């Protein structure tokens, strides 16, 4: 669970980096499909499963809008992300292991883009938060 | 992978005694219940929104037997598993779009169903050997994903 | 999170199998150290890190004691397992990845001993519950 | 592992530019703060009870540098990494008792600190080759645990 310390840290980092959400999202999904190509199995309905491709840029926007949603709902991620959980559960059938993969890629992207801001203390709290987001996304699966 | 004679003997012994039309349906049904995102590849099998619906589902059952017999070629090729499954890996990737993490999940369900059938005979060492074999096949099944 | 359905399933299964917790523990911890020998690193203090040894047998009773406590505290695992979390975080420093491995060995043991009781519906709820136990034991780590 | 010439070049490029005295202490401190159970082995390094203390701890810095330079032998032995690390594997198991999952955690911290240093230059392909290298070293490090 997230302490008040963790919640403040996530809020202060997102206050600093949130304006860059769309770029974070394209960078992170690009890294996921290149570095973990087995994740491309969910995007088989797309022909343009390539870094930086229009479906990847578009979709990175939606994912980091989801992260912004989660920051706004950080006091109750389960309730806050229930609709996205149901979307990934029933429609998308995404195995929750891949949330762990994307979360690592989001941390690599923020490190490349905001090295000063992504301190070790910001990192332990943001890792806890993204683990909480992955668990909340799995809420409606089973 | 380097196999000990004792691991080869355990694997041989489990597969010579396996009831495939029992274990197959149970392992796949249990996977679709415990890990329901694996239902991604089965939509037209009928309605699988229910545990009874799934365990009843004769499409699921037939597929569980087919996938369990997919293990036979590795039992017969224990030092050449990567190459033996290369074609099946390419199929699951480029034709079926199966997330290979699901191969690990079904493996765990096969292990758990086998353990319930073998009972006290599923010793720690037997579990080691059997999970070692499934782990080498699961890796092979994921190898050709690109 | 655990639904009412899940809690009833875990309580019902434990009602049936709880009598055998000690044997379950011996078997599960023996499986862990044989099949996942890297876990032996936490037991380096003991001379007999072998399956069914006195130390593993007696430890198995304690671990399953911990599971029984979790069933009793199933409506609030975080609070319920707080002391155990502190011991595993502050004294033992057990990497929480290893809770996943013991949980799989517990499921394998219950399937070998109680094949009729461990239905797929019992299994999904027990797996959700054991994941919840792992996360409550991780609560004081960071 | 099969290496492509491009992977060989990225790896050699990263290690030829690495500032070990900066990356090594940052990666190990980050591991001890993000994954505090990795402190298990370092009770005699002195003060670790909070992030500031770890970041200012010179024994942690020194060990950071040592662990990062332990990658150099695999860069030099890219087709023989498992054998090259067997004695280190045995040391970490038998004398040091380090849980090998911790190798993976530290690996991800080296990746994230390398990413902060390299910035825009840590491209997806760079990440993929670097993480592939680290995973082959981490596998070799765990190999002699029995
Ligand atoms: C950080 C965790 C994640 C966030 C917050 C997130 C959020 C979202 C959002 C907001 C949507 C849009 C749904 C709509 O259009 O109504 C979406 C769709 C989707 N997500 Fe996720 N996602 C997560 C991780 C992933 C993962 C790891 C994968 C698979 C590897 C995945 C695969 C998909 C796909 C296949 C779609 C459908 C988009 C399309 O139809 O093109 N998501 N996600
Ligand atoms: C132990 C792991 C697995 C083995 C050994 C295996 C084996 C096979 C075999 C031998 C085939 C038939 C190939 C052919 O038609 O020539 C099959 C097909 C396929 N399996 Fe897998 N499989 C495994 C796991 C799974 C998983 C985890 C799923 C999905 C969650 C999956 C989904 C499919 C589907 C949908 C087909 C396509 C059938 C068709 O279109 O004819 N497999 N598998
Ligand atoms: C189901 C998950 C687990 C539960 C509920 C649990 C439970 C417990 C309990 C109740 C104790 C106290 C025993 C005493 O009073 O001596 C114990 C201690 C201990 N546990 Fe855990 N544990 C779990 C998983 C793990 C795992 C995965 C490991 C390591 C791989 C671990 C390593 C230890 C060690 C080393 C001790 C101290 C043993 C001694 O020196 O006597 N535990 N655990
Ligand atoms: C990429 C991963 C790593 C590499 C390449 C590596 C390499 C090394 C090397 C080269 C040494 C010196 C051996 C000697 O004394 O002869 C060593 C020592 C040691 N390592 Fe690792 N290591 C790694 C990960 C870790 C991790 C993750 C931990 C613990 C969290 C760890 C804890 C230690 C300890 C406790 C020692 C001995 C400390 C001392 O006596 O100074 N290592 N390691």
């Amino acid at each position: 669970s997230l302490s008040d310390k963790d919640k403040a840290a996530v809020r202060a980092l997102w206050s600093k980096i949130g304006k860059s959400a769309d770029a974070i999202g394209n960078d992170a999904l690009s890294r996921m499909i290149v570095v973990y190509p087995q994740t491309k199995t969910y995007f088989s309905h797309w022909p343009d499963v390539t870094p930086g491709s229009p479906h990847i840029k578009a979709h990175g926007k939606k994912v980091m809008g989801g992260i912004a949603l989660a920051v706004s709902k950080i006091d109750d991620l389960k309730t806050g992300l229930m609709e996205l959980s149901e979307q990934h559960a029933y429609k998308l059938r995404v195995d929750p292991a891949n949330f762990k993969i994307l979360n690592h890629c989001i941390l690599v992207v923020i490190s490349t883009m905001f090295p000063k801001e992504f301190t070790p203390e910001a990192h332990v709290s943001l890792d806890k938060f993204l683990s909480g987001v992955a668990l909340a996304l799995a809420e409606r699966y089973r | 992978v380097e196999w000990t004679d004792k691991e080869r003997s355990i694997i041989s012994d489990i597969f010579s005694h396996m009831d495939y039309d029992d274990i197959g349906p149970k392992a796949l049904s249990r996977c679709l219940i415990v890990y329901p995102w694996t239902q991604r590849h089965f939509s037209g099998f009928g309605n699988l929104y229910n545990a009874e619906a799934i365990i009843g589902n004769a499409n699921v059952a037939a597929h569980g037997i087919k996938v369990l017999h997919g293990l036979d070629r590795g039992v017969k090729n224990m030092d050449n598993i990567a190459a033996t499954y290369a074609d099946l890996s390419t199929l699951h990737s480029e034709k079926l779009h199966v997330d290979p993490d699901n191969f690990k999940l079904l493996s765990d369900c096969i292990t758990i169903v086998l353990a319930a059938k073998m009972g006290h005979a599923f010793t720690a060492e037997t579990q080691g050997a059997f999970q070692k074999f499934l782990a080498v096949v699961v890796s092979a099944l994921g190898k050709q994903y690109h």
